[PDB]
RNA sequence: GGAGUAUGGUCGCAAGGCUGAAAAAUUGACGGAAGGGCACCACCAGGGGUGGAGCCUGCGCGCGCGCUACACUGACAGAGCCAGCGAGUACUCCCUUGGCCGAGAGGCCCGGGUAAACUCUGUCGUGCUGAGGAAUCCCUAGUAAGCGCAAGUCAUCAGCUUGCGUUGAUUACGUCCCUGCCCUUUGUACACACCGCCCGUCGCUACUACCGAU
C-alpha cells in the first residue's frame, strides 16, 4: 500500500487492498514499512473501500 | 431483592439449606422434583451464561426470556473452525 | 573466516530506489534514514522532558538576583500579543545621554 | 550493634533511631545500621539547619546571602518569623518554611514574574 | 474458574488484606486499656533504653518538636 | 500540601535508587552471614573487604528479620496497608454516555466504599488535584468505544502506581431485566488470586487487592458471602464477581453477579494519572521480536 | 588440583489395581423480633436519556449505543465582540478530458466530479417549509444539558475515542414510611449518665433410666 493520512502513531494506509473483506480476512496482519518500522492492522477503514 | 437473599429463600423452600432436622423430623419426610428445581435455579441465578434483552418487549403481543446463548455457540462454531 | 568467502560473497547488495512514478513525495527513507530522524526526535523529546521536569519540581517562591536585573517572561496578558515565554537579552545598546549624543551628531 | 542480632528491642530500637532520625533528615535512607554508623554526621546536621536548606529549596542564590536574608527577618516557618540561624528545619518543615508577609523580597518576586498585586 | 472459586471456598483461603491493628508495633501483645548472664543481658537492655530515652529528649528537643 | 507531596513522591524515587545500590551490596552480605552458620568457605574477596565485614556486625538484624517477614518492604503500600480503609471513586471520561454510566455505576457497587462522580467539565490535573486534596486511595477511569467499556485506569494515590488496561468480553450488570437481577450486597467481598508467579505479578496483585477494605481476621474465613476472583493466563487476567451461600461443609453453590471482564493490562507506572513523563514499569510490548512468545504475569 | 556454578546423558526409586463415571462439633446448622446506620440500584421534588422514523459500529432478523432529521427557541441582511489545548525536515480527498515540454521513463497548465456561541441594527412571518407510548434506565453543583476547537500517544478507538475551553440553571440536599443493603443483641477503655437478664427449631456432649433381638 501507500499511506493515506498519517497521524502520530496510527497510519492509514489506501492502495493495498480491494475491499473491506480482503482486509478482514488479513485482520491482525504483520505490516512494515520499508524504512524497517514493524507495525499491525488492525481494521478495516469504512468510507473509501 | 439481592441475589442472595432470593437464592437463600429459594433454597430454603428448596429444603436443602434449612436446619439441621431431627430424627423425628426425618421420619415425617421419609413418610411423606428437586433435581430439575436445582438446575433451573442453577441456569437462572447464573443469568450470564445467556443474553437477554434488559427492557422486555417492545410491543406486547399476545397468543399462545432468554434470548440466545453467547457461550455455547462460540464454542460449537470453535468446534466447527477446528473440524 | 574472511579468507573462506569468494568475491563475489564479499560483493555487495544495492538499496532500491524511489518509484519514478512517485518522486513527488522526497526520498524513499530506509534504514540510515530512519534511525537518523528517531536520533533526532529522541534527544529532543528528552529535552522537552527534562523541561517539564524542572518546570513541575519548580518551587513557586525561588529568588536570584537577575530578578531584580532582568526582565520576565510574564505571560499572556502582560505583554500581550509579542509573548514567548523565552526572557529578553539586550541586544547591547542602551539610552545615550544628551552630551554624547552630541558630540556624535557633531561628527556627523 | 553490640547486642546480639537476634532481639526484640535490638529490632525495635534499630527502627526507632533509623526512622527517627530518617525524620530529622539527616539521613538518607531508613533501613541501615551501618549507614547511621560511618554516615551520620555533623555536617549533615549543618546541611539541615535553616539557611542552608533555604539554599537547597533555592530561596536565595548563596548560603551566605541566605544568612543576611534570615538575619534580615523575610524568612518564616509556620507562621512565625524566625531570627535564629540554626533553627534546624526537620524534614516536615522543609516544606513549609517560606517567605514572610510584609516582605520587599516577595514583592519583588511578584515583580519580576508580573503579578505584582497590590492587594 | 467456578472449579477453581470452588475449591477455595470450600478449602477457605484468600488473599485478602487484613485488619492489622496499627498498634500491633507498641502493644506487641495487645493488652486491653482497662481494669486489671540473663542479668548482664537485662541491665545492657535497660541501658540501652536509658540512652534512647535521653537521645529522645535530645532529639525532640533539637528539632524543636515537630515530630 | 503540593509542595508536600512533591517532596514525598520525589523522595520514594530517591530511595529506590538508594536500595538498588544497597541490595547490590546485601547480596554479597548474604553470603558471608550463610557461611558463618554453615562452616561452608567462601568468596575471598567477601572475605577481606573490610568494610563490608564491620557493617555485617552493623546490618546483621535486617537480613534476618527479612528471612523471618517481620518487617514489610519499604512500599507505597506498606505505609498504610491494612490500618486504614480506603476510599476509591470510579469516574467516567469526559463525555459519557448512557450505559457506560450504567455500568460505572455497577462497579461502584462492587466495589464496597467507593462514590462514583460526573465528570462533566473537569480538567484531569484538576480531578487529581480533588484527589490529593481529598486524601483517596484510587482513582479509576472508564473509557467507553460505543456503549462498550474499553479500559480502566486505576490510580493508586497520593501518588502511587497505575494501572492501565483495555477490557474485552464484558457484560454489563444492566443486559439483565431487575425482574431477575437485583440490589447486589455491599459486604465486604474476599478476593482470590490465581496464576500470578512472576514479581511483575506480584506488583499487579499487589495494585490490585490494596483497593478493597481490611476483612476483620477472627472468622473472615468461616463468615463472608462474597467473592471476587483474578485468575490469569495469556497475560489477560479475567475477573468475575460472584456470591455464594454454603450448603455443607462438604458443598457449596456461587452465584455471578457483577461484571465480568477480561482485562489485559498494558500500562504499569509508578507515577500517577497526571503525569506523562514518569518512569514506566511494564508496558505491553507488540511490535517486538518476542513479544508475542514470551510472557510477564 | 581444590571450591563453587551450571548443562546434558546414564542408572535406581517413585511405577503391582477388594476394582469397574456421575467430615468436624461443650465451638455447629437455620431462623424470628426489636433497635440503628445507610443508598437518585430506597422514599420525596424535579430533570434527563433510550424506546417513534432514517443511518450504521457493536452484540445475539432481534437488540440497544452513538449520528442525522424533524419550527418559533424562525429566516435573510448587516454591525460588534471573546477561549484553551496543539510544532518530528512533517502535512496532501479524489481520479479523471484536454494540451505543454518531455527518442522513452515524467514534470507541468487548464477543465470535470486566529471558534461556535452571544449582543445589537434592520428586513419578512406558522407556510410535509410536527420532539417520539407502555415500559425502562440514568442524575443533586462548575452537576443535567448546550456550544464548538484540537489531538489521534505499543491496549482499544475514525461508522470514533480522548482532551481543552466556552455558557450554565431548576430541583431535594431531609427521612428510614415503601424497596432494600448492612450492623447491632459478644468482646475491643474506666468517669459522671442510661440501660438492665431478646425469642424459636434442632444438632454435638455427660448422665439417667426404658425397649428389643445376639
Amino acid at each position: 500500500g501507500t499511506p493515506w493520512k498519517i497521524f502520530k502513531n496510527t497510519a492509514f494506509i489506501k492502495d493495498m487492498f480491494n475491499s473491506s473483506l480482503e482486509i478482514a480476512k488479513f485482520e491482525g496482519a504483520a505490516i512494515r514499512t520499508v524504512s524497517g518500522i514493524r507495525g499491525q492492522i488492525k481494521r478495516a477503514l469504512s468510507k473509501p473501500e | 431483592g439481592s441475589q442472595l437473599k432470593r437464592l437463600k429463600a429459594s433454597l430454603r423452600e428448596q429444603g436443602l439449606i434449612g436446619p439441621q432436622k431431627s430424627k423425628k423430623q426425618k421420619r415425617q419426610n421419609a413418610n411423606d422434583q428437586k433435581a430439575e428445581a436445582l438446575k433451573s435455579i442453577r441456569e437462572q441465578f447464573n443469568p450470564f451464561q445467556f443474553k437477554t434483552n434488559a427492557r422486555g418487549p417492545k410491543f406486547e403481543v399476545t397468543t399462545n426470556v432468554i434470548k440466545g446463548r453467547p457461550e455455547l455457540s462460540r464454542a460449537r462454531s470453535e468446534e466447527k473452525r477446528r473440524q | 573466516m574472511s579468507s573462506l568467502r569468494h568475491a563475489i560473497q564479499r560483493r555487495a547488495h544495492k538499496e532500491r530506489a524511489q518509484p519514478l512514478e512517485r518522486q513527488r513525495l522526497g526520498i524513499l527513507e530506509k534504514k540510515k534514514d530512519y534511525r537518523l530522524r528517531a536520533r533526532d526526535y529522541k534527544k529532543k523529546q528528552a529535552v522537552l522532558k527534562s523541561l517539564r521536569q524542572k518546570a513541575a519540581e519548580r518551587n513557586e517562591d525561588e529568588f536570584y538576583f537577575g530578578m531584580m536585573s532582568r526582565k520576565g517572561p510574564g505571560s499572556a496578558l502582560t505583554r500581550g500579543k509579542g509573548f514567548t515565554g523565552t526572557v529578553d537579552g539586550d541586544r547591547g545598546n542602551k539610552a545615550l545621554s544628551v552630551e554624547t549624543v552630541r558630540l556624535l551628531k557633531t561628527q556627523d | 550493634s553490640l547486642l546480639p542480632p537476634d532481639n526484640e528491642v535490638r529490632r525495635k530500637h534499630e527502627t526507632l533511631l533509623l526512622d527517627k532520625l530518617y525524620d530529622m533528615g539527616i539521613l538518607s535512607t531508613k533501613a541501615k545500621l551501618s549507614a547511621v554508623e560511618h554516615n551520620v554526621t555533623v555536617s549533615a546536621f549543618a546541611r539541615r539547619r535553616l539557611p542552608v536548606v533555604m539554599t537547597r529549596l533555592r530561596m536565595a542564590e548563596t548560603v551566605q546571602a541566605a544568612t543576611k536574608l534570615i538575619e534580615q527577618g523575610h524568612v518564616r516557618v509556620g507562621v512565625e518569623e524566625v531570627r535564629d540561624p540554626a533553627f534546624l528545619v526537620t524534614r516536615n518543615m522543609e516544606d513549609f518554611v517560606t517567605w514572610t508577609v510584609g516582605s520587599k523580597i516577595k514583592q519583588n518576586i511578584m515583580k519580576y514574574r508580573d503579578k505584582l498585586d497590590d492587594f | 474458574i467456578e472449579e477453581l472459586i470452588k475449591r477455595r471456598i470450600l478449602a477457605g483461603e484468600f488473599d485478602e488484606v487484613l485488619r492489622r491493628r496499627p498498634d500491633m508495633f507498641g502493644n506487641p501483645h495487645g493488652v486491653r486499656r482497662g481494669l486489671v548472664a540473663d542479668e548482664k543481658l537485662r541491665r545492657d537492655e535497660e541501658e540501652i533504653k536509658r540512652m534512647w530515652k535521653e537521645i529522645s529528649a535530645k532529639l525532640d528537643a533539637l528539632s524543636s518538636w515537630h515530630y | 500540601m503540593l509542595r508536600k507531596q512533591a517532596r514525598q513522591r520525589r523522595d520514594y524515587l530517591y530511595r529506590r535508587a538508594l536500595l538498588l545500590r544497597d541490595a547490590e551490596i546485601a547480596e554479597k552480605r548474604a553470603k558471608l552471614r550463610a557461611a558463618l552458620a554453615s562452616g561452608k568457605p567462601l568468596d575471598p574477596k567477601i572475605a577481606n573487604d573490610k568494610e563490608l565485614r564491620k557493617d555485617f556486625d552493623y546490618d546483621v538484624s535486617r537480613d534476618i528479620a527479612k528471612e523471618q517477614g517481620e518487617i514489610d518492604i519499604d512500599d507505597e503500600y506498606s505505609e498504610l496497608s491494612g490500618i486504614v480503609d480506603p476510599r476509591v471513586l470510579v469516574t467516567t471520561s469526559r463525555d459519557p454516555s448512557s450505559r457506560l454510566m450504567a455500568f460505572s455505576k455497577e462497579i461502584r457497587l462492587m466495589f464496597p466504599t467507593a462514590i462514583r462522580l460526573n465528570r462533566g467539565n473537569l480538567i484531569l490535573p484538576d480531578l487529581v488535584m480533588s484527589a490529593q486534596r481529598e486524601r483517596l486511595s484510587d482513582i479509576i477511569l472508564l473509557h467507553e468505544h460505543r456503549g462498550t467499556p474499553t479500559a480502566i485506569t486505576i490510580s493508586h494515590f497520593p501518588h502511587g502506581p497505575t494501572l492501565m488496561a483495555s477490557l474485552h468480553n464484558v457484560v454489563l450488570r444492566a443486559d439483565i431485566p431487575k425482574s431477575i437481577k437485583g440490589t447486589v450486597s455491599e459486604s465486604y467481598p474476599h478476593l482470590i488470586f490465581e496464576g500470578f508467579r512472576t514479581p511483575l505479578g506480584q506488583r499487579v496483585v499487589k495494585i490490585l487487592k490494596h483497593l478493597f477494605p481490611p476483612r476483620d481476621p477472627t472468622n473472615n474465613a468461616k463468615s463472608g458471602n462474597r467473592v471476587i476472583t483474578f485468575v490469569n493466563q495469556d497475560d489477560c487476567i479475567e475477573v468475575r464477581h460472584h456470591v455464594y451461600v454454603r450448603t455443607n461443609y462438604n458443598s457449596v453453590e456461587l452465584s455471578e453477579v457483577g461484571p465480568r471482564f477480561t482485562m489485559r493490562p498494558f500500562s504499569i507506572t509508578m507515577g500517577t494519572l497526571e503525569n506523562k513523563d514518569a518512569d514506566v514499569e511494564w508496558h505491553l510490548s507488540q511490535y517486538t521480536r518476542t513479544g508475542r512468545k514470551k510472557n510477564y504475569f
